[PDB]
């Protein structure tokens, strides 16, 4: 296992299974039964595998937090939040911490993205239920090769792989990154913005002064 | 006797009979034990800490009682009301006897070799959780008598950054 060097995997830990085969599962749950863990939707048939069952709730954990920091930078640097509501700055563009952001927004629009990834999971229920074999990550046609909206996905096999790991790799850092960003604007009670630009800047207390010289 | 339970520090430690007789007629069972214990006191001493800087916002009589006011350490105790702990207990021993939720089942393979080490180290660290209880409660009683008898006041002694 060169991810944990020194150290065995699983008895079976696999090194094709996902791209993210590097082998490392210190504790490797992936030997536990990983099944319809308190009936999750058990199927008996094909049920993809154990592991590719975690690989696909790793796929959908990365996803959403690789979209979850772009939505914790852009409402403050990237559009200084678009927000352009016709009326209520609370709720709106003004609250630029996030958290605070969430603090006001009233529960249509959360009803709306709720219901929002309420139709995606309910896309992906419908898929993966019947797309059993190869269950890859409930693919469906969310941008597949058939591409089923614009831009129909163009690419080459060995491309797919590649991008098979891009994507891989980003989420799992991305989950790294939405932990590191919440816990730091809770712990701070400000938004990236406020630290990193008095960071990049040098302290009013001391910044002698201007060159007032002759 | 010379199972699992043993390691550099003494290969069998019992400076007593305690050990020798009821050859695995009492040591499993103090097995059983010495697990059950060393677990509750690892969840104690994760208890004592996360208290101090986190605080669920639950009212435990609704309208009134809520998480937020009741102190930590010991005094919680006093504070708590005896058929109310009653009632968490209550809980806790249909839990024993249900396996209700907790990991109700599941617990991976693990092969006999890491099987066995992790099961060691397991006891290892619940003996030495059961040590930290003992440290912190006497701490916080000996606080409770005269304010700072210990000296150092606040409860977590290390970890200063906490407190
Ligand atoms: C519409 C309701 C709904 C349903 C039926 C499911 C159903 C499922 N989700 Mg899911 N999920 C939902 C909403 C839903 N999700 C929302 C709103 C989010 C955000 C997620 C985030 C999510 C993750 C991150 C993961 C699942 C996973 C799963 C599977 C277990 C199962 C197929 C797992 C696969 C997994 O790891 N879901
Ligand atoms: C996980 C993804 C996610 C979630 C849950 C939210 C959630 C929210 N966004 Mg958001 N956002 C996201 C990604 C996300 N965003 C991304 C990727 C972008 C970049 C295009 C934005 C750009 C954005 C803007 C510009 C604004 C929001 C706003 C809001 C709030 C209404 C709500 C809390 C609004 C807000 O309250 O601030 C708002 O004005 N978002
Ligand atoms: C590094 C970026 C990246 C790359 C190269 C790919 C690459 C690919 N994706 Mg993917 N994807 C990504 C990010 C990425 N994805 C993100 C951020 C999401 C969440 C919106 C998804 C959601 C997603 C779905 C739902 C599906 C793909 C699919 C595919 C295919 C191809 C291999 C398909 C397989 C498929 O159906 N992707
Ligand atoms: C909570 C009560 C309790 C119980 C029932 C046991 C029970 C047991 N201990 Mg033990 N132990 C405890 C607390 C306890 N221990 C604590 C707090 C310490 C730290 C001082 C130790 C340190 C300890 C050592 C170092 C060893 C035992 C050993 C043993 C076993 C044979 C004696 C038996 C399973 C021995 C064993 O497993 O063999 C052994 O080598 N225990
Ligand atoms: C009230 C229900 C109940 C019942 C029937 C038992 C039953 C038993 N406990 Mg027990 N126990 C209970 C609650 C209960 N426990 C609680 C609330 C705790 C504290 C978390 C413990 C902590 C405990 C330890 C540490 C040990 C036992 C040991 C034992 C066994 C001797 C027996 C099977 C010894 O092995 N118990
Ligand atoms: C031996 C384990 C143990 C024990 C006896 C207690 C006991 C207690 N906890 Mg506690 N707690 C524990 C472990 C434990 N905790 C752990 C491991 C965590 C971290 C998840 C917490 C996190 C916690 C919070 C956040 C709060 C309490 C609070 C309390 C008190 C109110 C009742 C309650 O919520 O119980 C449970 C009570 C004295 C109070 C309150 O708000 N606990
Ligand atoms: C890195 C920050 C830091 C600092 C400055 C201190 C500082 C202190 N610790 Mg401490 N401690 C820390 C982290 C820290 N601790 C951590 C992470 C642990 C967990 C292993 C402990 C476990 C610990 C114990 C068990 C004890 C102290 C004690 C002490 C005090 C005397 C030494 C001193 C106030 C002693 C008082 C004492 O008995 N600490
Ligand atoms: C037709 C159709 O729809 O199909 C779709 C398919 C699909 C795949 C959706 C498509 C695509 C591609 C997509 C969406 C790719 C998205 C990729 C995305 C969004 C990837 C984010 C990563 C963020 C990470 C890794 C973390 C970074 C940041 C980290 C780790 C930090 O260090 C943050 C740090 O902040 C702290 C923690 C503290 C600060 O003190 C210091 C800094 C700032 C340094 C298409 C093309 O749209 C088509
Ligand atoms: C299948 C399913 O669904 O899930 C699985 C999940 C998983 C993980 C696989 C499972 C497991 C195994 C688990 C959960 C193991 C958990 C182990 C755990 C939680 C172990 C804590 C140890 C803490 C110690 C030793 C603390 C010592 C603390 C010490 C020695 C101190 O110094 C205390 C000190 O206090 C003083 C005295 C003074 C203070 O001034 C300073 C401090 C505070 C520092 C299960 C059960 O199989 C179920
Ligand atoms: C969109 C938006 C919002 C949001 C949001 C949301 C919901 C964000 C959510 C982010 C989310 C959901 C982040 C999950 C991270 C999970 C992680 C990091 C798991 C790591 C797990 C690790 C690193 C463990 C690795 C292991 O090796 C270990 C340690 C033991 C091994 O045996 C087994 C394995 C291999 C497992 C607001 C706040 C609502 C409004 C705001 O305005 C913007
Ligand atoms: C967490 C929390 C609370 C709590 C709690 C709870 C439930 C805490 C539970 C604590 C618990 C369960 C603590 C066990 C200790 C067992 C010990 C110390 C055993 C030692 C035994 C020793 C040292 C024996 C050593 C021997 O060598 C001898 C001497 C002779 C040899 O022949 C045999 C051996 C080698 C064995 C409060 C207080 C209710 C409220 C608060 O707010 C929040």
């Amino acid at each position: 296992s060169p991810r944990a060097l020194p150290f065995g995997s699983a008895p079976a830990t696999l090194d094709g299974s996902l791209v993210g085969d590097v082998g490392f599962d210190p504790i490797g749950f992936s030997t536990a039964p990983f099944a319809s863990f308190n009936n999750p939707l058990y199927k008996e048939g094909d049920f993809m595998s154990d592991l590719e069952w975690l690989r696909e709730a790793e796929l959908t954990h990365g996803r959403i937090a690789q979209l979850a920091v772009l939505g914790f930078i852009w409402p403050a640097l990237f559009g200084t939040f678009p927000g352009n509501e016709n009326f209520g700055g609370a709720d709106a563009f003004s609250y630029v911490n996030p958290l605070e952001a969430i603090t006001h927004v009233p529960d249509l629009a959360i009803y709306q993205i709720v219901g929002g990834m309420a139709w995606v999971e309910y896309q992906r229920v419908i898929r993966i239920k019947e797309q059993g074999k190869n269950r890859v990550s409930g693919d469906i046609g969310l941008g597949y090769p058939g591409g089923w909206n614009p831009f129909n996905l163009n690419y080459s096999p060995e491309e797919y792989a590649e991008k098979q790991l891009q994507e891989i790799k980003h989420c799992r850092l991305a989950m790294i990154g939405a932990f590191g960003l919440f816990f730091q604007a809770l712990n701070s009670g400000t938004d990236i913005v406020s630290q990193l630009s008095p960071a990049f800047a040098a302290p009013d207390y001391a910044a002698k002064a201007g060159y007032f010289l002759p | 006797e010379n199972e699992i339970g043993a390691l550099a520090p003494t290969g069998f430690f019992d400076p007593a009979k305690l050990s020798d007789g009821i050859s695995q007629e009492k040591f499993d069972q103090y097995r059983l034990a010495e697990l059950k214990h060393g677990r509750a006191a690892m969840l104690a001493v994760l208890g004592y800490v996360a208290p101090e800087t986190y605080r669920f916002g639950y009212d435990l009589i609704p309208g009134e009682l809520s998480t937020r006011d009741i102190p930590n350490g010991v005094a919680a105790l006093n504070a708590i009301p005896f058929g109310g702990w009653v009632q968490m207990i209550a809980f806790v021993g249909t839990v024993e006897a249900y396996g209700w939720f907790t990991s109700p089942t599941g617990v991976l393979d693990l092969p006999a070799d890491i099987l066995a080490k992790r099961q060691t180290s397991e006891l290892q660290h619940g003996r030495l959780a059961m040590l930290a209880f003992l440290e912190l409660i006497r701490h916080d009683s000996q606080n409770l008598a005269q304010p700072g008898f210990d000296g150092y006041d606040n409860l977590i002694t290390g970890l200063p950054f906490l407190y």
